[PDB]
């Protein structure tokens, strides 16, 4: 507290769980198909493709801090509902959605 | 400095390739299964690196080349084609989206036109940068037009039958020289840009 | 018979691909069984409701045929030469495999069969034929899911047997062969260094005199 | 695609008369053979039901779903249990004047084992 | 030219890929089963069994010319259509196909 | 013939072959399940489970003789058919099943 | 010269086994699965080979029956049964026909009765070439008649259960002494071949 973000620990675990669920949904999406894919595999698959080109994507001459990375991860995590988000506190999740 | 490495032990655990891989700045891949299948010279999209692409992109911006933009999408489609072929061969052919089939279909023509060389093409004496950069624009425009047509609502057989002569002309365009029409660009690249809108509009509608 | 030098690299990717295919086959088998349980329960409830509706329609048709006082099945079989109620085979598959669907269709030109006009039995035969077709449409629409349930039940055993056989037989061969090749390579490297140290020991004593 | 529009019926004269009156089956004029077989109570044998089920199961491709009663399916439980293909599908329904039984379902026996 | 055929080296590229595809389809057919093979796995599996038992089948004292080996090797390749071979030119392949 | 039974070697070799045949039948029956299980694999797995849970089970101080172990091994090995047993003499098989 | 070798660390890639097996022209394999069932020695067709059997087949066919055709038929049956055991073990028993079950059961019975050469007496270890030729010809004619009888319409369990004592009688011929018949030729194989030929017509109908 005082040298880092408060929701950076829960945001990294939620982004890691959304990345693993996006990798499992992307791997199961090829076998299941496009017309038979689940909503969780498509929602996690869109968050994996959007998070792979947004969070990991950076500039060679641009400097991004952890506060801008947490705000950029909050925009990728904002597509999921509030009921499907349980790796953070309710005050930090309601304040930063 | 172009020095070919040979086997002196294992496949990648040799000391000449391991010690030479650190001092080098550009690395190219090599398919072991595709090399025995008569498909040389083959390369691997997962095993490759280059540090002069950033400095070469500055002079390429002054030269107006589009080689790296189509090379990144061709490397991404070639990277996803191995995972789609391995997942299709391992899991079994029972269901799949049109994006993986269009990516494997574009990777088959891109691997046939770019992978096949040294005995599989008529013109191999000289390769201009405008013909190589403009050659990937037809495959990237066909894959992006097929993915955009399938994303906006369309069938896979309606788009594949909607392409028709464009897929055979894009695959057979490597045999033609770039000396037709202009001195650096062929007429098939200019006609393919006008025919791609009619084929994409006819495939979607 | 495998290579001793640099042989674990293909076995690691083959074991990872076999583990990924076994995990995907396990997830597809779990989803196939999860859909197969609800398809079995819905097939049982639809079989019970189709049996009750078929019992009511058979009781009404048996009451109309017994009340008619004549062989209505011979006249219905003799006058029946076309299929008025047909079905359409369609592929509606939301799953790892393909499923079979059926849609009921009625022809507009196909009218009622000429079996009425015998006095009181004609109206009971026409109403029993209309109620028999109305019960037969819901009976076929309720019984249409048996091909998809048999297809998923047929695919679930092949998926579970393939996932169990591949997951059971996949890991130990390359898992033992990689450690055997690595142990043989380490023993060959230690045997080479142990022979090299004795050769360097004479060169150290010979170079120590200079 | 669609390659079958007719439905086979193997039941009593009341259920077969109601199903034939509804228009589920008909008689093809190419060979003069009907697409359904009436089951007489005590008049027909098991060889005619097994021959009609074998001729309607594999000898014809226009049959979408093969209908069979629980009482008539009990005498053909060997051939009905031995056939597990979905083309045509076998749907065991309750017979007239008979209740529902779980032991007369061939799909329930294979679905019960390793469920 | 003058002591052999022109398409002999071109046919070996498609024969090597068909021989590797026959071994991959043969290993995938025994490993995974007969419910996971594709349409090219059956023609590659039949072409691998026909080419493995036809081209390599001969005696110990009967001479085999290059024209007879190319004519007998060209007949074993005709198991699939003309849209599945890409290791040869269409001009030389259409003249001897 | 004075310190052990004369048929102990035939029952030991038949029990040794039936143990490996029951282990292979149990390993194939575990992967295959009950859809393609052989008829001999059920009796081999039942004799392997009854022999492993009856003959293998023993206390740390409970004494046991080879004559009672051969008599129990003959009754446990008697569940197999006569056509399957071909690694014993006909006089020993006719004398005791 | 017959010299056996063994590994010194638990593997078969030693220089003594590879150098001894490389210079020699005859190879006698050893299987842990067949050796685990009390089979000394376990020799299979995939791990064994000999080029002198063709030259010995002339004198062995002149002074004895045609063992060379039964050796190639037994090696061809064991080569199909070896892949049929892994195919039946991997995929299952619901993906093979009834013809492969007679070859796998005949290869298992011939491998079990032929592999065990130790016995519990002096009659299960000394067998002449005529007894093995008649025993292999009886199982080869029984498998060939069972394949043709099952090809005309029949069940594998109905044929194997329909054989009964006919299959165990040929397997129980090794327990008898080698002095039966004239000098080495046992007359039970001639009646077993006629009983298998008579049972082949009843198994078909």
């Amino acid at each position: 507290e005082g040298m880092t973000r408060k929701d950076h620990g829960d945001v990294s675990n939620q982004l890691y769980a959304k990345y693993a669920i996006g990798k499992d949904a992307a791997a199961m999406k090829a076998v299941v198909g496009e017309e038979a894919l689940s909503i969780e595999d498509k929602l996690s698959l869109e968050f994996l493709e959007k998070f792979e080109k947004t969070f990991i994507t950076q500039g060679a001459y641009e400097d991004r801090t952890v506060f801008e990375s947490l705000d950029q991860a909050w925009s990728l995590l904002r597509i999921y509902p509030k009921e499907m988000l349980n790796r953070i506190s309710p005050k930090i999740l309601d304040e930063f959605y | 400095i172009v020095a070919a490495v040979s086997p002196a032990g294992g496949d990648f655990s040799d000391p000449v390739t391991t010690a030479t891989l650190g001092i080098t700045q550009v690395f190219w891949g090599l398919d072991k299964k595709l090399a025995q299948r008569k498909h040389f010279p083959s390369i691997n999209t997962s095993v490759s690196y280059s540090k002069y692409t950033n400095v070469l992109n500055k002079f390429y911006d002054s030269n107006y080349p589009e080689f790296p933009v189509l090379r990144d999408r061709m490397k991404e489609i070639l990277s996803n084609a191995e995972e789609l072929e391995q997942v299709v061969q391992l899991v079994g052919k029972s269901a799949l989206s049109d994006s993986d089939k269009i990516t494997l279909d574009v990777a088959t023509l891109i691997k046939e036109d770019f992978l096949q060389q040294n005995g599989y093409s008529t013109y191999d004496a000289f390769c201009p940068i405008w013909k190589t950069f403009d050659m990937m624009r037809a495959f990237i425009s066909y894959h992006d037009e097929a993915q955009k047509a399938v994303a906006n609502g369309a069938n896979w057989s309606k788009l594949a039958d909607s392409t028709g002569d464009v897929k055979h002309a894009v695959s057979s365009s490597k045999f033609f020289e770039p000396s037709r029409g202009e001195k650096e660009v062929h007429g098939e690249f200019e006609k393919l840009l006008s025919t791609m809108q009619e084929r994409f509009a006819e495939s979607t509608d | 018979v495998f290579p001793t030098r640099m042989t674990l690299g293909l076995m690691k990717t083959k074991l990872k691909g076999a583990n990924q295919g076994y995990s995907l086959l396990k997830r597809k088998s779990e989803a196939l069984t999860k859909r197969f349980r609800d398809i079995t329960k819905r097939i049982d409830d639809a079989k019970q409701k189709m049996g009750r509706v078929m019992q009511t329609a058979a009781f009404s048709l048996a009451e109309v045929s017994y009340a008619t006082g004549e062989n209505i099945g011979y006249q219905v079989q003799e006058s029946v030469s076309t299929a008025r109620f047909k079905v359409r085979a369609r592929q509606e598959n939301v799953s790892g495999v393909y499923l079979s669907q059926f849609e009921s269709y009625i022809d507009p030109e196909i009218n009622d069969f000429r079996l009425t006009g015998l006095g009181r039995g004609g109206q009971q035969v026409q109403r029993a034929k209309e109620i028999y077709s109305r019960a037969v449409e819901t009976l076929v629409e309720l019984a249409s899911l048996q091909t998809a349930f048999i297809i998923l039940d047929e695919v679930i055993k092949v998926t579970n047997r393939r996932v169990n056989a591949i997951e059971h037989v996949i890991i130990p061969r390359t898992e033992n062969t990689i450690a055997y090749i690595n142990s043989e390579l380490d023993e060959l490297d230690r045997e080479e260094f142990y022979r090299l140290k004795k050769v360097q020991e004479k060169k150290q004593n010979e170079t120590a005199k200079l | 695609a669609e390659k079958r529009t007719l439905i086979a019926v193997i039941a009593d004269e009341d259920t077969t008369t109601g199903l034939l009156l509804a228009g589920i089956g008909q008689i093809t004029p190419e060979t003069q053979e009907k697409n359904f077989f009436v089951y007489q109570e005590g008049k027909t044998t098991k060889e005619e039901i097994t021959d009609k089920f074998n001729h309607f199961t594999e000898e014809r491709d226009d049959i979408a779903i093969l209908l069979i009663n629980q009482h008539i399916a009990e005498n053909i439980r060997a051939r009905v249990d031995s056939f597990t293909n979905a083309f045509p599908a076998i749907l065991e329904i309750p017979s007239k004047d008979h209740p529902y039984d779980p032991e007369k379902d061939s799909v329930l026996k294979r679905v019960r084992k390793l469920f």
